[PDB]
């Protein structure tokens, strides 16, 4: 069908570039004007730039001095450069025909571009072990603490996604030290604590790490 | 430069509501008539919804409506329904011969109302495993409560803690339209170790429930 | 159609 195929992406020192393209698939790039659009984490959307439909690329006025948006006909792709990259820089970045006056709207499908000097690293796992006894009305609540990894994203399923009823696996968090923090955890009967075993399968592709941990309830 | 308002930022509201966000353009839209409305949920791409301020692209519910002229543009959802809560977006284009933008209003998030609900409130001591690693992380969970608004508060030995703890707080939950959140207090081993008595506090209107552990009292 | 033209 009509497709547009992002890539690039990935990390950047402070002070560098990154440079991401999108290949239209089913039509001719020089057809239409495509923009280029990011989102930091949890914020909005923030238009980069413009390349008219004529090939004349205009920026906003904040990421003048720092972009170049251009198009090659001859691959069907248009491109984003950007340099002197600082930690706000951060974000999923999108090329597409936004349709804010025609009918055809298009999107890449977003990459994350991570603007960081932390050196990719993998998860340290912790429980959030359960007491045996429980003190909120025959409830436990259990999870694991995947601490300290670089860069995002991390995904975590309980049981090998067997138990999803009850889980909230929360955003992450950067910590002071550059390096993302978050929690997953599950409220499950205390009554299954003898019985049930509860593992957390932590993914973090980035790093091609995968850690699974068992939470055991807490004695004494 | 140019910049695009919506309001309200976030709106509660129930399914069958009628629902209408404005949006406002510091300068008039290329032709007048370069607005679209998009939505986006958590995780996922904005999805365009109308375009040329009230046109409505294959597929999209007639419940939404667009409307507006120049410098001012509303979205109408007519009933809300479970699909729609989301956050909005209105997206102008602007220029002249020779010039051309585009500007992002900053999202409208769409939120399903609900009874209040008091928080579950459990607190986690540091792992040991993690403490041999000079560090203690004090994680303080708050399950599945509403409204979102919630003041969340640690004291250690009742000193009340500041600057030393980070929050992260789910998206609703599909389910029952709950919140929960993550608080965590973030000490070396050796200051964790030089105290005794680890307090969350949550806070919702007129009522704070505190929940404590004692360090090593199981 | 669109500014830029």
């Amino acid at each position: 069908e009509v497709q547009l195929v992002e890539s690039g992406g990935g990390l950047v020192q402070p002070g560098g570039s990154l440079r991401l393209s999108c290949t239209a698939s089913g039509f001719s790039i020089d057809s239409y004007g495509f923009s280029w659009v990011r989102q930091a984490p949890g914020k909005g959307l923030e238009h980069i730039g413009y390349l008219t439909a004529g090939g004349r690329a205009f920026y906003a006025s904040w990421a003048k001095s720092r972009s170049t948006i251009t198009r090659n006909t001859n691959e069907n792709t248009v491109t984003l450069k950007m340099n002197s990259l600082r930690a706000e820089d951060t974000a999923v970045y999108y090329c597409a025909k936004l349709g804010t006056g025609s009918r055809f709207a298009i999107w890449g499908q977003g990459t994350l571009v991570t603007v960081s000097s932390a050196s990719t690293k993998g998860p340290s796992v912790f429980p959030l072990a359960p007491s045996s006894k429980s003190t909120s009305g025959g409830t436990a609540a259990l999870g694991c603490l995947v601490k300290d990894y670089f860069p995002e994203p991390v995904t975590v399923s309980w049981n090998s996604g067997a138990l999803t009823s009850g889980v909230h696996t929360f955003p992450a968090v950067l910590q002071s030290s550059g390096l993302y923090s978050l929690s997953s955890v599950v409220t499950v009967p205390s009554s299954s604590l003898g019985t049930q075993t509860y593992i957390c399968n932590v993914n973090h592709k980035p790093s091609n790490t995968k850690v699974d941990k068992k939470v055991e309830p807490k004695s004494c | 430069d140019i910049q695009m308002t919506q309001s309200p930022s976030s709106l509660s509201a129930s399914v069958g509501d009628r629902v209408t966000i404005t949006c406002r353009a510091s300068q008039s839209v290329w032709r007048n008539k370069f607005v679209a409305w998009y939505q986006q949920k958590p995780g996922k791409a904005p999805k365009r919804l109308i375009y040329a301020i009230a046109s409505l692209y294959s597929g999209v519910p007639s419940r939404f409506s667009g409307s507006g002229s120049g410098t001012d543009f509303t979205l109408t959802i007519s009933s809300l329904q479970p699909e729609d809560f989301a956050t909005y977006y209105c997206v102008g284009h602007y220029g002249s011969e020779n010039d051309a933008y585009y500007a992002f209003g900053q999202g409208t998030k769409v939120e399903i109302k609900r009874t209040v609900a008091a928080p579950s409130v459990f607190i986690f001591p540091p792992s040991d495993e993690q403490l041999k690693s000079g560090t203690a992380s004090v994680v303080c969970l708050l399950n599945n409560f509403y409204p979102r608004e919630a003041k969340v508060s640690w004291y250690v030995d009742n000193a009340l803690q500041s600057g030393n703890s980070q929050e992260s707080v789910t998206e609703q939950d599909s389910k029952d339209s709950t919140y929960s959140l993550s608080s965590t207090l973030t000490l070396s081993k050796a200051d964790y170790e030089k105290h005794k008595v680890y307090a969350c506090e949550v806070t919702q209107g007129t009522t704070s429930v505190t929940k404590s552990f004692n360090r090593g009292e199981c | 159609g669109x500014a830029g033209a």
